[PDB]
């Protein structure tokens, strides 16, 4: 009845002591440098606690893992936690993605509502693979992060791979959007200044669920009544006016996506049935998601939008 | 089990690219 990420958050948060210290740093950080779309860089996470930053300077700090576990949970639960978005996919809709064109700008994954979206995605059976170490991917977390490849600062999509187990790596995978380029340039053909490859293709395949969050028209669902982008990007965490400190959701905001648009597709199926068992003397065209670019204006522009099922008859 | 995941992933890195 509690979701298994705010279930593992609670139990970080606990055997951490120091993580509500670190939130509220993250905090002070945030509302004196008013980061335009991240929320508190990764960068900085060594600032929070002195002890990591002490075990993280020894030569056997970027070769300790535990430590980057340590930091990357800082970095992804102090931008979450104000809003705790948990948006589950829904399975006729979850099939019917694919890789996105491979033109789509970066800048449209500028537009989720939050800092941070868990995005849940467990009904398309997709795994994660790491030596010979096959992981079912629950879900993933996007959150946005400023980087500095020196001298300047850019503007990066993290990605935290969700995995339900207690060795999961949480290491974000960055994907940077500052830069004109399309996804394919970036992701597909290395250049970007992130270059591991296997992550760019990890990325690649996740960015399908998260284009749902981006899109100016989603089927987003909040407890069964429809959500306008309008109210998904009104403020969910309260500040006190006073003290400054952050007032923050006790539980999740599970939302449904492409909920109407699964339904619909229910039904389709649900009268192909109806047709097989009565047997007398009809079939579902697959939605998908669909890239264009209207090039209108001088400005070069390519839309994506999502191309529903349609019952054939 | 036979009904279960078809798709693979690349697992991501346990480390932070330089920088």
């Amino acid at each position: 009845s509690m979701h298994h990420t705010i279930a593992r958050m609670n139990a970080f948060n606990k055997a951490f002591a120091n993580a509500k210290d670190c939130y509220k740093k993250m905090q002070a950080w945030h509302l004196l440098n008013k980061p335009k779309h991240a929320f508190f860089p990764m960068q900085n996470t060594p600032a929070l606690d002195n002890g990591l930053a002490a075990l993280y300077e020894l030569r056997g700090g970027k070769e300790d893992a535990h430590i980057l576990s340590i930091l990357s949970r800082l970095y992804l639960y102090g931008a979450w936690r104000n809003t705790l978005g948990i948006y589950q996919l829904d399975e006729e809709i979850i099939k019917d993605c694919k890789e996105l064109p491979d033109d789509t700008p970066t800048s449209i994954f500028l537009n989720l509502p939050d800092w941070c979206v868990y995005v849940d995605i467990s009904s398309a059976q997709i795994a994660t693979f790491d030596d010979g170490v096959a992981k079912h991917i629950k879900g993933f977390w996007a959150i946005y992060d400023i980087v500095e490849m020196n001298g300047i600062n850019h503007d990066v999509l993290d990605f935290v791979v969700d995995t339900d187990t207690d060795d999961n790596v949480y290491v974000p995978q960055p994907f940077i959007l500052s830069s004109g380029q399309s996804v394919a340039e970036v992701l597909d053909y290395g250049a970007s200044l992130f270059d591991d490859d296997t992550s760019n293709t990890l990325i690649k395949g996740l960015l399908p669920y998260l284009l749902w969050l981006c899109v100016a028209e989603p089927d987003i669902t909040y407890k069964g009544l429809p959500v306008s982008r309008e109210e998904l990007t009104r403020p969910k965490h309260s500040i006190n006016k006073k003290t400054g400190a952050f007032v923050t959701p006790s539980e999740p905001f599970i939302y449904q996506i492409g909920e109407r648009l699964g339904s619909e597709v229910r039904r389709y199926q649900s009268i192909i049935d109806g047709e097989q068992k009565r047997n007398r003397p009809p079939h579902i065209r697959r939605g998908h998601w669909h890239g264009y670019w209207q090039g209108t204006g001088q400005a070069k522009e390519f839309r994506v939008r999502w191309q529903p099922a349609v019952f054939v008859n | 089990y036979q009904k279960m995941i078809y798709k693979l992933l690349p697992g991501p890195n346990k480390m932070l690219p330089k920088v």
